């Protein structure tokens, strides 16, 4: 089908402070951070987008942080319990009535093996959309 | 890449 008009071309998340002494546990993590894509302009007759997310991951799976500090991975979600780790898709319903699709997304940081050591977070994951 | 998402944030140290 006929794209749609991406309206969120880049989105940031920001997960803030996170604290060495709370992420010290294997199995730590920080709150859950919301962050969403929308779509707009969607021709008729196009009414579903698919979003295939990549970025590079480690060997936990999860999302690589590629900022300084150290054991901690990054993992994001859809708004229904589904890990969207590289590789993954979601698709959604194109909305008629504003002819808009929108991707409600979380994410947080987790520290698998525990012992998170201090520095930045940084991290990027690329989507490309497809349309039916 | 259509859309990035960037992920930001810093690990304080307080032991
Ligand atoms: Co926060
Ligand atoms: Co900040
Ligand atoms: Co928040
Ligand atoms: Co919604």
């Amino acid at each position: 089908a006929k794209p749609c008009t991406v309206s969120t071309t880049n989105a940031t998340v920001d997960l803030g402070d996170l604290y060495s002494f709370s992420l010290m546990s294997a199995g730590a993590a920080s709150a859950w951070h919301d962050v969403a894509l929308e779509l707009t302009n969607c021709p008729v007759g196009t009414s579903r987008v698919t979003a295939s997310f990549s970025g590079a991951a480690d060997s936990t799976g999860y999302y690589k942080n590629q900022g300084t500090a150290q054991n901690i991975q990054l993992e994001l979600q859809d708004d229904s319990g589904n890990t969207l780790n590289t590789g993954a898709t979601k698709t959604v319903q194109v909305d008629d009535s504003s002819q808009s699709a929108h991707f409600p997304l979380q994410v947080r940081a987790l520290t698998v093996n525990g012992g998170a050591t201090q520095g930045t977070i940084e991290a990027v994951i690329e989507i490309t959309y497809t349309y039916s | 890449a259509d859309s990035r998402i960037r992920i930001r944030g810093y690990v304080r140290n307080n032991g």
